[PDB]
């Protein structure tokens, strides 16, 4: 019935103010014994309350968060937002916005619905195309492509024009220290097939309107 | 479901200044209440019971349409319980009503009032509104007018019932959940006997 | 509001209304009257009636509605009903066809520290001598007289809030200008 | 409040029974959720009051416990129900997750298949030299990559990405990149990593010479 | 009606009507009110009050008339007689001849989150000067003044309801439209108090044109 949507930048800077605002459909944000919930996760880690606003307008926070977290909730709009000042690196993770129902009679708390998540990174980098370099094959042989040094996500490797899939691993981007992040794409052929097959790798990186098609030989 | 009719013992008057209907009516509620079923044989051949109204569940029925504040029903008497289930009752009230008044061809008018009855504590969801249903030589019909006793009736000094129809009304547009949903008019089709009008003022006045 | 809840159930466990709200017999029951003035409905020359609408402010302690705030989580004001508690009785002694007493029970507004505020409405209809001697240009002084019916001054003592009614809420009238007001 | 979500990984098989425990460090009244959370997805509430099942969710999953200990239980294990489940407490504030139990598909163990990969040209044009060491096709999960340069062990200067279960043989893959300065890259000639795994009976070295 | 009866068992186990609703001590009670026009029975002129007959339209939320419905049947709502729940101590303010309250106390709709909306009628004499000075070719403003008559500002909270427009609700098809008035304006306004003590009001405005012919023709 009650649907919920978070919005904002996908972007902010750090030391900066990350704002965020849920829309709630279907149900008002001043009506019945609710709690107007933000939660984020960080990429593959656990997830972690940041707050929530009573329809009283009444709001609690979390200690390890207290003094740079603030929820609002604006009635003519039926939206609640959440602001955070003096972002880090350490602040970039999948924001959630959830309604907590609690009930006197069976004495029950739980969230339910939830948002659908919105990801936001803390980084003062920008753009950066990737630079694509072949990882050349040395009775089965791997080759692969190396996507290095690009910001920010996504990237989309295929090989042969999407027509060579079996055997493809394209692996989950790592953050470097630099702030710009990168991946390897590798796949396993037949070692006779090395002199007589072509490989190529397709990189895009539509930020950039980067697209590459590198050839990968012995 | 809970079947209605209304019996008018007196048309007290129509103010027309006011605007205002009263009457004297008393509205006849039937309906099942399974709770309060018994075998009569194991109780003495007992058949009915007259009980307060205070004690069982009540279709709240208003008058939607009054214009003082009464609401309710004046004298809650006692309901009448049957050993299979059924639970009869004829509060009478005083009902003092809301009637625009049609002035154009005052003194020899007619007016169209209406008594509508539905339940504020209960909806479409809750209540099913109908006419009450008569037998004859073992066929039933509805009973779609005012009901008028011929020998017990003194007909109002001004005005004469010319219609007196009763309509179960519903409205589709409405949610079933809203107390609009439905309701039950009684509407009398009056006409004005002009005669006091016609001696004391218009022959006078016209000649 | 399970503290308030808490509250009110151990503020009337054991409470009668039939006493005088006061630790000892002996003392005296401190009660604060002030009459607010909403509107002057009608002056009836003829029955010599004036019809007002009013509100009857009573300020007393009640010295066993007390409670610590810390013990309630910090409750330090609540709203009950008027009837659960005692009262002073006051009567308009002057009134001619209306209501003696207040009838609307309206709640009072307890504090902490045992006082209570009550400011209940009334139509007060009182009985007024009408000099129409310079009618249409005509004074007409009204009084109207207020006390405690049963009690008497060695067990209730009423003083005025103030020395004029109030009027900041006064509905200008079209038919009458109050020129001066006290209260005695 | 701390809430210790046992264990942290698990491998199941489908029609397999599964069984998560989720210990309370205080006395919390039923005020306990499960959630599933599929990789890239929201958490979906399964469980909240520590035994009701919310609408739309199969009757096979199942919550149980009181006081400080609470357990999930999923019998009769389906091909959709490998993702990660988290215990989330609401007894009092601020609102606590569990640490979260990952469960994935049980297959036979497979040891990696080991490459070593040498900077490209291209890349050393641009001033940096990256060797890439490429572990396929493995499981259990766990294993471990150490690079040596002149036999000597390295730290601090590699990063490592893993692949989900393949959606065929739901085997893991990992790669593990060295990134050097050019500077550093031409004082070492012997470029290697080894590779320790249940499923090799010694550790495993992929080598070349620059 | 048995998982009825147990449900109502339940809620009303510790319950107390007297107390006002306050999830924790501090907290205010939001009271939106709106107003539907039944009928416009009369505005007289020689009494100067305006006689109508009204729905009043009162939402607010009873944190402790909460439960779930799948403990008990799926039982979404309850009609609740008015007298076994906390009501706001919403009166007609500017009354002229001394009642404030609603005409029945009817019955509440008490949702499973605790939300409740009541939809009392009333029979109200509100008090209205007289703008006398261009009768019967003259037009009123006649005022209703809805306030809670114990309750400040900082327990209960006034809004004007809207789903939504900020005026009095009139029903075409089943308005009693009244001979003598024609209704140019219906709005309605939240009055906030000049800045303990202090309360808000609704004042449901009605600017009326009185149609003349009656005194044109005699
Ligand atoms: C000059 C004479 C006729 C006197 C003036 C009579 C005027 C006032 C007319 C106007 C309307 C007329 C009435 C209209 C209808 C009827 C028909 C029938 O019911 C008997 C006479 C009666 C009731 C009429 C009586 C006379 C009447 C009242
Ligand atoms: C009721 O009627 C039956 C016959 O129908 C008779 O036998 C019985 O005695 C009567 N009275 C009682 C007490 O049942």
């Amino acid at each position: 019935q009650v649907q919920l949507q978070e919005s904002g930048p996908r972007l902010v800077k750090p030391s900066q103010t990350l704002s965020l605002t849920c829309t709630v459909s279907g149900g008002s944000v001043t009506r019945g014994n609710y709690y107007w919930t933000w939660i984020r996760q960080p990429a593959g880690k656990e997830l972690e309350w940041i707050g929530h606003i009573y329809i009283s307008g009444r709001t609690n926070f979390n200690p390890s968060l207290k003094s740079r977290v603030s929820i609002s909730v604006d009635t003519s709009k039926n939206q609640f937002s959440l602001k955070l000042t003096s972002v880090t690196v350490a602040d970039t993770a999948v924001y959630y916005c959830a309604r907590e129902r609690e009930v006197i009679v069976d004495r029950r708390r739980w969230l339910d619905p939830w948002g659908q998540g919105i990801l936001v990174t803390v980084s003062s980098a920008s753009t950066k195309g990737p630079s694509v370099f072949p990882l050349a094959p040395s009775g089965t042989a791997a080759l692969g492509c190396l996507v290095k040094d690009y910001f920010p996500e996504p990237v989309t490797v295929s090989w042969n024009s999407g027509a060579l899939t079996s055997g493809v691993h394209t692996f989950p981007a790592v953050l470097q220290s630099s702030g710009l992040y990168s991946l390897s794409s590798v796949v396993t052929v037949p070692s006779s097939s090395l002199g007589t097959q072509t490989y190529i790798c397709n990189v895009n990186h539509k930020p950039s309107n980067t697209k590459v098609d590198k050839k990968v030989e012995p | 479901d809970v079947a209605l009719a209304l019996t008018l013992s007196n048309l007290i008057s129509l103010k027309e200044v006011e605007e205002t209907l009263t009457t004297n009516v008393w509205i006849e509620h039937g309906w099942t209440d399974n709770r309060l079923k018994w075998n009569a044989e194991e109780f003495g051949n007992i058949s009915v019971l007259r009980l307060p109204p205070d004690m069982v569940w009540l279709p709240e029925i208003v008058l939607e349409n009054n214009n003082d504040g009464s609401f309710q029903i004046s004298y809650s008497c006692n309901v009448l319980v049957y050993h299979y289930g059924f639970v009869y009752w004829l509060p009478p009230a005083i009902f003092r009503s809301s009637c625009p008044i049609s002035v154009t061809y005052f003194p020899f008018d007619w007016q169209n009032c209406s008594l509508k009855f539905s339940s504020l504590k209960y909806t479409a969801k809750e209540i099913t509104l109908s006419l009450k249903q008569d037998a004859k030589e073992n066929r039933t019909y509805p009973v779609e007018w005012i009901i008028i006793d011929p020998e017990g009736f003194t007909e109002n000094g001004e005005w004469e019932i010319v219609h007196r129809p009763a309509r179960v009304n519903v409205d589709p547009r409405a949610p079933l959940d809203s107390p609009s949903r439905q309701d039950i008019t009684f509407y009398l089709i009056i006409r004005r006997k002009p005669l006091f009008y016609i001696i004391n003022i218009l022959v006078p006045c016209v000649l | 509001s399970e503290h308030e809840t808490r509250l009110v159930a151990k503020l009337f466990k054991d409470y009668s209304s039939v006493v005088r709200p006061v630790e000892d017999h002996r003392q005296v029951v401190e009660v604060t009257v002030g009459l607010q003035l909403i509107q002057l409905i009608n002056v009836d020359e003829v029955n010599q009636i004036v019809t007002t609408n009013v509100r009857l402010k009573q300020q007393w302690v009640d010295y066993n509605l007390k409670w610590n705030p810390d013990d309630y989580g910090g409750v330090k004001k609540i709203h009950i009903p008027s009837e659960k508690i005692w009262r002073p009785d006051l009567v308009l002694y002057n009134n001619a066809d209306g209501d003696f007493a207040i009838v609307k029970f309206t709640k009072v507004l307890l504090q902490y520290t045992g006082h209570i505020t009550w400011t209940p409405p009334a139509i007060f209809k009182s009985y007024c001598e009408i000099i129409v001697t310079h009618f249409p240009f005509d004074e007409q002084n009204c009084s109207m007289k207020l006390g405690t019916w049963t009690y008497d001054g060695s067990v209730v003592a009423i003083n005025p809030e103030s020395d004029q009614p109030d009027l900041s809420n006064f509905m200008e009238s079209g038919e009458w200008v109050i020129k001066e007001s006290r209260g005695w | 409040i701390v809430m210790t979500q046992s264990p942290s990984s698990l491998s199941a098989s489908i029609g397999d029974r599964v069984t998560i425990t989720c210990r309370a460090s205080h006395n919390i009244s039923r005020y306990l959720s499960w959630f599933q959370q599929r990789p890239g997805k929201a958490p979906k509430l399964l469980i909240y009051a520590a035994s009701s099942l919310q609408s739309g969710v199969p009757s096979r999953f199942s919550g149980s416990g009181s006081g400080t200990d609470y357990t999930l239980t999923i019998s009769n294990l389906h091909p959709e129900d490998f993702a990660t489940y988290f215990c989330q407490q609401s007894y009092s504030t601020p609102l606590i997750f569990g640490q979260g139990t990952k469960v994935e598909i049980k297959r036979t163990v497979a040891a990696p298949s080991v490459f070593i990969f040498p900077p490209s040209d291209e890349q050393l044009k641009s001033g940096t030299a990256s060797v890439v060491c490429l572990l396929n096709n493995f499981y259990p999960r766990e294993a471990k990559v150490q690079w040596k340069v002149d036999n000597a062990l390295q730290s601090g200067n590699s990063q490592e990405s893993v692949t989900e279960q393949d959606s065929k043989d739901s085997t893991y893959s990992l790669s593990s990149t060295l990134t050097l300065s050019k500077a550093d890259y031409e004082k070492h000639k012997v470029y290697a990593c080894e590779v320790t795994h249940q499923g090799l009976s010694s550790p495993v070295t992929k080598s070349f010479n620059r | 009606s048995e998982a009825e009866g147990r449900l109502r068992e339940k809620l009303f186990s510790g319950y107390d009507s007297s107390v006002r609703p306050a999830r924790e001590v501090g907290d205010r009670v939001r009271v939106s009110v709106g107003l539907i026009l039944a009928q416009l029975i009369s505005l007289n002129e020689k009494d100067e009050e305006m006689s109508t007959k009204v729905y009043l339209d009162l939402e607010w939320t009873d944190y402790r008339l909460s439960w779930d419905p799948a403990e008990h049947d799926g039982i979404d709502s309850l009609r609740i007689t008015a007298e076994s729940v906390w009501l706001p101590d919403v009166v007609l303010l500017n009354n002229n001849d001394g009642n404030f309250d609603v005409a029945l106390d009817i019955s509440v709709v008490v949702s499973s989150d605790g939300s409740v909306r009541w939809q009392p009628p009333g029979i109200y004499r509100s008090s209205c000067s007289i703008q006398v000075t261009y009768f019967p070719f003259d037009w009123q403003n006649c005022t209703m003044v809805f306030s809670s008559y114990s309750y400040d500002s900082s327990e209960v909270s006034l809004q004007t309801g809207l789903g939504g427009h900020q005026e009095i609700h009139i029903h075409e098809g089943t308005f009693i439209e009244n001979g003598q008035w024609e209704i140019i304006h219906k709005p309605s306004r939240l009055i906030q108090p000049p800045g303990e003590g202090q309360r808000q009001e609704v004042i449901f405005y009605l600017i009326i044109r009185r149609k003349p012919l009656f005194y044109l023709v005699n």
